[PDB]
């Protein structure tokens, strides 16, 4: 995308977004971020929600195909569940690739950085739900050292209401639930979460508030479900 | 288990 | 897909309908087809269903986008509602080389020869939907030339249950009224196709029944929204 | 206006 205009590149993207063609989206979103500049707080969401509509689709594929393999268990559910799987990791490793060169190092404010570091530890989640060889392990502890830095940024720097700091810790605790196999700790985070944003709505406007309580029903809605 | 979406929707 | 057995082809096509992987759906059944063996009944449905359903992705990304374009009347509308059209044409391009080289040739059978003439219908209309230039003309009367020797075939060769049958008549009068602007041409046909089906649903198992009555509904539906 | 569905769903 080198060779168009970084305005227009957004303009695409948006475009893409409304013609619900993500992986366009998702190209255009690339090549704006390799503009080398800084993105705004409504280039970051562009940018979010291209990848993670892409890797979403690619997930529910792979778990439909290793749904069939796991019930099979010739070498073809084995070869195309594969080919999904390297389909995948090569998005996130893109998506990687983008926050490490060089999104985080140049993210100085809080909202900026606290979200880098939190798409960072959803893209080694992602890789972590498919990862089974000698790098399992460090692939979690990746995952799982990315949303730490974030929670210590959010906790020093944000609100307990911020939509931010709440969807962080919602997949953070989604994390220790699903992948760390700590769910006592996801419990405990989704729960603590929810009650310190509750003691601080009254602060907020009604646009806000309207967008605190949304994420809070998604950490009740996941409490529900553990509890 | 849900993470966050992509838009509030 | 040379070097992939075709029955290991035609496994993965089944899998990536499971897992709604269309694209990869359509380019095993392409890999398929390019065997150069005929196909099945259940293969030339993987056929349809794999190319069907890109292409009618793409077709509702060109109207949204054509729609934001008309609306606007920068380049970027413009350009990014041509990118997508030059996708779409390349794949009806693909389908309809698929049928010439050799699909349609070395279809006997009015069941096979019936599918791949209402199929090449089908992909010259949607070429007709985004035409403009001095091909324009030429295309419509493609589309119209291989749904009228379809359904001369049709008439001869199946009863007026033939799900096949139904089917193209249904397909041909959407070309009438949306393609042709022949609305009375349009609702002749589905009113005469339904009247003759329903007159022959007496002879049919319950199986065929179910079949036949769920298409004739299409083409209850399409009378009901044109009158 | 509807045309065939690829499947009978
Ligand atoms: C991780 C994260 C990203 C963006 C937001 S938000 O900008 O506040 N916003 C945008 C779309 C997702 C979302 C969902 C909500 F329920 C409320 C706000 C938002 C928050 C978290
Ligand atoms: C054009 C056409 C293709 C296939 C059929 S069918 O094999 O009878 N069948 C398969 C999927 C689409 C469909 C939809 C129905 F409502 C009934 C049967 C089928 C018919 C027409
Ligand atoms: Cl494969
Ligand atoms: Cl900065
Ligand atoms: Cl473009
Ligand atoms: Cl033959
Ligand atoms: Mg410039
Ligand atoms: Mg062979």
């Amino acid at each position: 995308m080198g060779s168009m205009e970084r305005a227009s590149l957004i303009q695409k993207a948006k475009l893409a977004e409304q013609a619900e063609r993500y992986e366009d989206m998702a190209a255009f979103m690339k090549g704006a971020v390799e503009k080398g500049e800084e993105l705004s707080c409504e280039e970051r969401n562009l940018l979010s929600v291209a990848y993670k509509n892409v890797v979403g689709g690619q997930r529910a594929a792979w778990r439909v195909l290793s749904s069939i393999e796991q019930k099979s268990n010739g070498p073809e559910v084995r070869e195309y569940r594969e080919k999904v799987e390297t389909e995948l990791q090569g998005v996130c490793d893109t998506v990687l690739g983008l926050l490490d060169s060089h999104l985080i190092k140049e993210a100085g404010d809080a909202e900026s950085r606290v979200f880098y570091l939190k798409m960072k530890g959803d893209y080694y989640r992602y890789l972590a739900e498919v990862a089974t060889g000698d790098d399992k392990k460090r692939i979690i502890d990746s995952a799982r050292s990315a949303y730490q830095e974030a929670m210590d940024i959010s906790k020093k720097e944000m609100p307990p209401t911020n939509p931010i700091r709440l969807g962080l810790a919602l997949n953070f605790s989604v994390f220790h639930y699903e992948i760390a196999n700590s769910p006592e700790e996801a419990i405990s985070l989704a729960k603590t979460t929810f009650d310190e944003a509750m003691a601080d709505l009254h602060t907020l406007s009604e646009d806000s508030y309207k967008d605190s309580t949304l994420i809070m029903q998604l950490l009740r809605d996941n409490l529900t479900l553990w509890t | 288990a849900g993470s966050i979406p992509g838009r509030r929707s």
